[PDB]
């Protein structure tokens, strides 16, 4: 997926960037 | 002779429904059974050495829980991990205990990340799981004729273990995976009130059949402003993804049920917006055994950890440590029947894997994959009182839904409305 | 009397940069360099103890290299930490030392949390950020007039530690955050043929401004299509984030440079569709220290490490550890100077930050973040002959774009075409 099943640390997820988000 | 038992849990902090306030005197009872069960590990005397997961701040660590591991299975060798339960914890520890060869098990970790047990090899996950959602929404899906297109929401507090995100990634992946469906998804922030008028405004260009994963305040306000906005049961359904029933009282009491019910005199407009609005949870053990379970949990923990566990779905989760550890243990009594030892991790994990077990959450699962089946509930709120009650069953073993109590799931139109609407969305 | 130094990096994989076959002797040079300066520890035996960062598979880890980073600090309790470069190897390596007050020295790790030294503290990098990227874009697009919307196109290896998702993170975040123009992204799969329509209908519909992060074979199939297509230089301009100019040859020999040339008779229509196109690198050193320590790298690495180092941007990554390591040797001479001790990390620390040093690489700046300015060049093709050279050149630290040997950055209609086309994007 773009946004979902990219590991599991803090690192990866400080942007999202494949996500649909607001923030 | 010995069996050592690491556990890496929140050890002070009593917030989270794997704290050790909470799973303690949970897996204390179980080793008090495994005493007084011949049959389970005779002779052995398990001992167990703690490890808190959280760190200096009190939440639970991607770092604290880490090093603990390592502390503990280097000053006491120990033969299986306990926990831990939030999936920034879990991930690295389980990664770790994957590589000393040491099983895990947890009823927490429920993160479809933690399913790839190639990488997270000897982990058995004995709670729920968010895949398992998935087949539950899979499941429903397919009983109510919404066959093209559902949207998500999902909102966190930053900083946290992201639970919305893994509940949402592992419903995403799993409907997608059996359905083909489009899943449309859209991240918020609940405190934000910028993304309120993005939502609403998703909400009626995106689906019709919508998912909400937020907390009960968000989900009653997007309720309200749904309402406001003219959206009702007739062409929208909202689900909310309140796993843990954080929406509701607990099951024993507190009759009747009204998560629509504030006290800020919005409650009028909230009963007649939440008309559109049906509450997904895990199910409520029914068993006898599980209440007795409780009534010796309450007693314990209130006693030996100065605790004090109130009635709540959130109660399976130590259950479930309870039920996982008892059938760990008798998997070690057959690998030591069969002339292997407390260390065949792979054979032990196998005896877990593809196994019916009877435990104190009544009926539990082992899949070929090393994680609990998890029932599922859906709630409805009754037209005539406005209260929610359990109208549908998920049996997550043989993904069968079943009406409850002779309820029918209360639509405006008598019929669920289609998932895509009248000539396109535009 | 002597100072430990702890490395998590890969010992045996010699692939990436930051490998030992190639950062070991460069860090050999260093304390060779430490012994003959009076100046620099004098009298201290610096020492190495090494731990590998690479699994079994021989890749870098997210579980081998923080089971590294424990193994050597129960064991030789180290002053400081020397990698990893991958970014998943760094994250929890990083938090370790962080939670253990041990500084951590890393030419790699350029992603953008690595950047939160509040949870990474005591992190110093001396090689490339990906938020420098994003400074360097940020001045690209006030010098063109780009100021409102450009398209971000990045694929990555299933398995690898995402090195374009991190360096798009980067310079999606920063550009942001600095011009609040819209920035549209989109991952693709680079083996996946079923992309390749989709990508070039979002190239022709969400920017005109247009960065790519993917292989170079990748960057010259979507040139290829965009040119199929009639996407010309007069309306679109595509930017391959090569940072490591991997579809270059080294700027010692082979001229000319040639990325378009494949020999597969396709180079005919490749160099007219690489036209539009301009490839953003690392700068690459021009003081002559620096070709005198590539030297020296050589015939270290091919002797006592059995490498064959070949020239190419990534020799930066050894260079920079080299310099790192003077940098902090020097720290700690300062800080024993005053009194303090080799474990006064905070003090060492604050010492390298908001610091300019001289170095093999030349003039260095770590930040007041901790994070060395990296220079990055613009390569251009000249229409006359089709090959590609360095035209425009930014300095990390004055932010400032300069002009390389008078040259003038090519377009077909003589200025850059717009990042918005005529009557929208319609
Ligand atoms: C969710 O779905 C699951 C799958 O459909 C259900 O699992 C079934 O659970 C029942 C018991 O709860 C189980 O039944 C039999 O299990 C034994 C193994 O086959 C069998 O030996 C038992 O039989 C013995 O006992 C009965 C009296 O109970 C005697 O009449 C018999 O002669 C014999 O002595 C027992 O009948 C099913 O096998 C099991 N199915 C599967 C596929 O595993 C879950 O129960 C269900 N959960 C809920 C809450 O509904
Ligand atoms: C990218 O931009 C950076 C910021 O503009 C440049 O940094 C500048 O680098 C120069 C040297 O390369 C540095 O100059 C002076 O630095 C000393 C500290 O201020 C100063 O004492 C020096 O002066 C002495 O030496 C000169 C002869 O060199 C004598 O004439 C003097 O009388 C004195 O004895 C030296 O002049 C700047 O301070 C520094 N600026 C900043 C803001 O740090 C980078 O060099 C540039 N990189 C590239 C590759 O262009
Ligand atoms: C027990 O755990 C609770 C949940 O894990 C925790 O609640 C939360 O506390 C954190 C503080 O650590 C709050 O968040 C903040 O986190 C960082 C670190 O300070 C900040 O930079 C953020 O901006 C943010 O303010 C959470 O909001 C908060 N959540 C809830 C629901 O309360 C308790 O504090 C823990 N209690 C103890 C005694 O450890
Ligand atoms: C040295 O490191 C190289 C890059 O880090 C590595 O190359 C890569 O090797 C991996 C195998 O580990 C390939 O990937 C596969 O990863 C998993 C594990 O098998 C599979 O499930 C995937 O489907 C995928 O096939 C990479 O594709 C490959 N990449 C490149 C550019 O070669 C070398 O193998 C390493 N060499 C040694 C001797 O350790
Ligand atoms: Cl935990
Ligand atoms: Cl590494």
């Amino acid at each position: 997926s773009s946004c979902f099943g990219g590991r599991m640390d803090r690192i990866g997820a400080q942007s999202g960037l494949g996500c649909n988000s607001f923030r | 002779s010995d069996l050592t038992v690491a556990v890496v849990l929140p050890l002070t902090n009593t917030s989270y429904p794997w704290s050790w306030a909470r799973v303690g005197p949970a897996v204390e009872l179980a080793l008090a059974r495994v005493k007084a069960r011949p049959d389970l590990l005779p002779g052995w005397t398990v001992r167990m050495v703690l490890g808190s997961s959280e760190n200096a701040a009190g939440v639970c660590s991607d770092t604290a829980a880490p090093l603990a591991a390592v502390d503990l299975k280097w000053e006491h060798s120990p033969a299986v991990f306990l926990g831990p339960g939030c999936v920034y914890s879990a991930a690295p520890v389980g990664r770790f205990t994957a590589h000393w060869r040491v099983p895990l098990l947890t009823a927490g970790a429920p993160a479809l990340g933690i399913g790839v047990k190639d990488e997270y090899a000897l982990t058995t996950r004995t709670g729920p799981s968010h895949v398992k959602l998935g087949d539950f929404v899979t499941a429903l899906h397919r009983r109510l004729g919404w066959e093209h297109q559902a949207l998500v929401l999902y909102a966190d507090r930053l900083g946290d273990d992201r639970p919305c995100f893994f509940i949402v990634e592992g419903l995403y992946m799993r409907v997608r995976e059996r359905l083909n469906i489009t899943v449309n998804h859209q991240e918020f922030v609940e405190g934000d009130p910028d993304h309120y008028p993005k939502l609403l405004r998703a909400v009626r260009r995106k689906g019709r059949v919508i998912y909400i994963c937020s907390s009960p305040d968000a989900f009653r306000n997007l309720m309200l402003l749904a309402l406001n906005a003219g959206l009702t049961g007739e062409d929208y359904v909202f689900f909310h993804l309140d796993v843990f029933g954080q929406s509701l009282k607990s099951a024993q009491g507190l009759v009747p049920q009204k998560p629509w019910e504030r006290g800020d005199g919005q409650d009028r407009s909230a009963r007649q917006a939440f008309q559109a609005a049906k509450i997904i949870t895990y199910k409520e053990p029914d068993n006898p055994e599980y209440l007795e379970f409780l009534k010796q949990l309450k007693l314990l923990a209130d006693k030996k950890f100065n605790f004090t566990v109130e009635d709540g779905l959130k109660n399976i989760i130590p259950a479930s440590f309870h039920d996982g550890l008892l059938l760990y243990v008798q998997a070690v009594t057959e690998t030591l029947a069969q002339g292997g030892t407390v260390t065949d991790g792979e054979n032990i994990t196998q005896r877990m894997w593809n196994r019916s077990f009877q435990g104190v959450t009544g009926y539990l699962k082992i899949d070929r994959n090393g994680d609990r089946d998890t029932d599922f509930s859906l709630w409805d709120m009754d037209p005539e009182t406005g209260a929610f009650r359990v109208v549908l069953n998920y049996n997550g073993t043989s993904q069968e839904l079943m009406a409850v109590s002779e309820h029918k799931l209360y639509w405006p139109l008598g019929y669920p409305p289609p998932d895509v609407p009248k000539c396109g969305f535009d």
